[PDB]
């Protein structure tokens, strides 16, 4: 039937990486959540009238565990790389995480999104020009969104399903 | 009828429940959301005990009320006013008889005394099993100390005595087992030889049995502290969750080791070796319920350097490449066959702690802390509910100790493993992979061959126990 | 995985915390720290079967006494324990059959008669008495000690048969 995508979110710890996958699976429009409920990560959606199943991996608050990663990143077929606005390390940081899927998956061209979301209203220290920037020097759009409003979240994700079909 | 309370003017937890106050899940009522107050009246209720309620409040009261003022609402709590004498009384004494005082007498048994034993209770919980309030605040401690040495009167007595000697106890702070372990098993380094110890030189069953205790010491090591509050991924983590940390790197440390001894193996026949002696430790993980070190075998087998290693998989025999198979189907569909087999299994067990890390930090990022109701601001108590399940969880797999001899040498030895040295991470991962790169080319070059590198035998001594009188 | 809810019961201080922090933790302790309500949980294989143990463990002493028929009525079994050195704690016993009896209005409720401190030498309850009362209720008798693990786990997975074939 329905195709699935096996999509990853990577990205730096601590600054609210998880809300992105959260404001997108949840209830929309009730903000509650249980992350252990089985297929709190599926979800069915309509992009460009073609339905399809995201399963959506985000292993938020295991970043210690650097040495999975390779074992988390290799069962996607495509990355959500994700960054906090108002953090300048996780901005650097998305070098390596791309370096780090284009090895697991033996590939210079992986589907993939980048995305710079805002947790708070601490002072944004990325501006959208320097990750636009980025973003165009690897070839792969730009998504912002917000962790409070639920903005850019279909974007992002939607976005990243059009360069798997496109691929 | 039921008991007459204060006016709620001089006893603030007589206010009668409604919607502005108190809301109720769909045979005790569960919380959704509640005043503090609300919250304190139910976690010392009058006509019914609720342990469980007292640990996740005990676990989680941090997010919406400071220790002081906690200490402060169960002092107010425990001070509950008396009723006075009732109409029959009054006409008993201006009698010159004795009242019968059946009201007060009433009051006292159903309502003063059980809730001022739950405070109690309340005190004691905290202190035993959340001391660290008192550790980090030690004007706190001086308030319980004062309040438990001044309740008077002879029915908390017992307890109040009890409850002063447990403070000091903890202020200036043994297992029993139905066999004994078995013989600690040794292969080529033999004991006191720690100058020869490595991957093939141990024994493969010592070597999971070491690392089981070493794990599962890290696994019991990890207080609640650490992870309410998400407190391990903000930037204070190294000085709020310690214990956590040393466990997580301890396990990327072992699962970096494995991939090294792979990769500086050069010669294809002695690497044969190292990935056959890794599943064959992988075997034993899985036979002592150890799931962390089941995950940091399957994570060096799956890492970039390793995948990639053609020729080496072709070699390895099929019953060793189904082991790894089945290990690793233990993490797909999100940890689905995991999550099943540890809820089977008979522990000791060491589980892998990232996924209680994964959901009590969706759970705090994805739940509101307050509700709003009837222009109130109220306590989204379920949200905490839902992360004390998962720290009760993790603590109940705490309790069960293995019944394994510790080797004090194998012991050091993995304490102080260290694959990286002072090699950064991208450096050393990067090493990693360009030593992959070099014992297998990536097609067309050629596969070169390498000298052997090991003076001793390589063939297993396998991971079936022996046994002499 | 079964829930089961057994609930520890007996005369302060015959040993219900020691018995139950024996089974949890494999550790004895010492010190006699009057309870007022302690709960634990247990994930056990039993006959083949896993199952996941709340075990509460309740305040022996009299002060306590008007707060039981919460806590009875929530168990679904009970370990009614005594000390084998101490015969008004196995004179208590009756107190508290009687009244779980009463609160659950049943007289049929899962229940294990317990012996405790059979590592002591200076026995006062003789075995025999305590089995006679046990064939009364229709219930096993199992001597145990806390200190030395004898009887522990047979005590407490009786008990979880019981509520099972119940
Ligand atoms: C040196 C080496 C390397 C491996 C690496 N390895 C492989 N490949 C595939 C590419 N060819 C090379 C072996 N596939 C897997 C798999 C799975 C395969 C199918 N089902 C999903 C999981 C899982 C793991 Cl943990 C390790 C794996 C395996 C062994 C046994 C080995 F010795
Ligand atoms: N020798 C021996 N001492 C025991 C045993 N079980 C308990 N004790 C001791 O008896 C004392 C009381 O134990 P405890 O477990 O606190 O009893 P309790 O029935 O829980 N008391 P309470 O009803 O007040 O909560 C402690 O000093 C404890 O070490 C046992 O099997 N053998
Ligand atoms: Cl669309
Ligand atoms: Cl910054
Ligand atoms: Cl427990
Ligand atoms: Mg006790």
């Amino acid at each position: 039937g329905m195709t699935e995508y096996k999509l990853v979110v990577v990205g730096a710890g601590g600054v609210g990486k998880s809300a992105l996958t959260i404001q997108l699976i949840q209830n929309h429009f009730v903000d509650e959540y249980d992350p252990t409920i089985e297929d709190s990560y599926r979800k069915q959606v309509v992009i460009d009238g073609e339905t399809c199943l995201l399963d959506i991996l985000d292993t938020a608050g295991q970043e210690e565990y650097s040495a999975m990663r390779d074992q988390y990143m290799r069962t996607g077929e495509g990355f959500l790389c994700v960054f906090a606005i108002n953090n300048t390390k996780s901005f650097e940081d998305i070098h390596q995480y791309r370096e780090q899927i284009k090895r697991v998956k033996d590939s210079d061209d992986v589907p993939m999104v980048l995305v710079g979301n805002k947790c708070d209203l601490a002072a944004r220290t990325v501006e959208s020009r320097q990750a636009q920037d980025l973003a165009r020097s690897y070839g792969i759009p730009y998504i912002e969104t917000s962790a409070k409003t639920r903005q850019g979240v279909e974007d992002a994700f939607y976005t990243l399903v059009r360069e798997i079909r496109q691929h | 009828g039921q008991m007459r309370l204060p006016s709620a003017d001089v006893y603030r937890f007589a206010e009668p429940d409604s919607e502005e106050n108190i809301i109720f899940e769909e045979g005790i009522p569960i919380i959704k959301a509640g005043t503090v107050i609300k919250l304190i009246e139910r976690l010392t209720y009058h006509m019914y005990a609720d342990p469980n309620f007292v640990r996740t409040f005990l676990t989680t009261y941090r997010s919406f009320c400071k220790p002081q003022e906690l200490l402060s609402l169960i002092i107010e709590r425990f001070e509950i006013p008396e009723p006075e004498p009732t109409e029959a009384d009054r006409i008993a004494i201006e009698n010159g008889d004795q009242p019968l005082s059946a009201e007060l007498k009433r009051f006292r048994k159903e309502y003063i005394q059980p809730v001022q034993l739950r405070v109690l209770n309340v005190c004691r919980h905290w202190v035993e099993h959340h001391f660290y309030d008192f550790e980090r605040d030690a004007y706190l401690l001086q308030r319980m100390e004062e309040f438990i040495g001044t309740v008077r009167g002879k029915a908390m007595k017992k307890w109040v005595e009890s409850i002063t000697k447990i403070i000091q106890r903890k202020k200036i702070a043994n297992i029993t087992f139905q066999s004994s372990p078995p013989t600690v098993e040794w292969h080529i380094s033999r004991p006191g030889h720690i100058e020869t110890f490595d991957l093939l030189t141990l024994h493969p069953i010592e070597i999971a049995r070491q690392l089981t205790l070493l794990e599962s010491d890290l696994y019991r090591a990890v207080q609640p502290s650490e992870l309410v509050g998400s407190v391990w991924t903000k930037e204070d983590k190294e000085i709020n969750s310690p214990n956590l940390l040393k466990m997580i790197r301890h396990t990327t440390n072992l699962t970096l080791w494995f991939e090294k001894c792979i990769v500086e193996t050069e010669n294809l026949e002695e690497r044969v070796a190292v990935v056959s002696r890794i599943i064959e430790i992988l075997q034993v993980f899985q036979e002592l319920n150890n799931f962390n070190g089941v995950l940091e075998v399957v994570s060096a087998m799956n890492s970039s350097p390793v995948y990639r290693l053609d020729h080496t998989f072709e070699q390895i025999p099929s019953r060793q490449k189904k082991i790894l198979e089945e290990a690793h189907e233990l993490s797909e569909d999100h940890y689905k066959k995991y999550l099943a087999k540890l809820r089977s299994i008979n522990p000791p067990c060491v589980p892998f702690f990232g996924i209680y890390l994964t959901n009590i930090l969706k759970t705090e990022e994805g739940n509101p802390e307050v509700l709003k109701r009837h222009g109130k601001e109220l306590i989204n108590f379920s949200k905490r509910r839902k992360v004390a399940e998962i720290t009760g969880e993790i603590q109940q797999y705490q309790n069960q100790p293995y019944c394994l001899r510790v080797e004090s040498d194998i012991k050091r030895f993995f304490e102080n493993l260290n694959p990286m040295g002072n090699s950064m991470e991208k450096e050393f991962t990067d090493y990693l992979f360009n030593k992959s790169l070099e014992i297998e080319p990536r097609n067309p070059k050629p596969l070169p061959r390498f000298p052997k590198k090991y003076s001793y035998p390589l063939k297993s001594p396998g991971v079936r126990p022996s046994n002499p009188r």
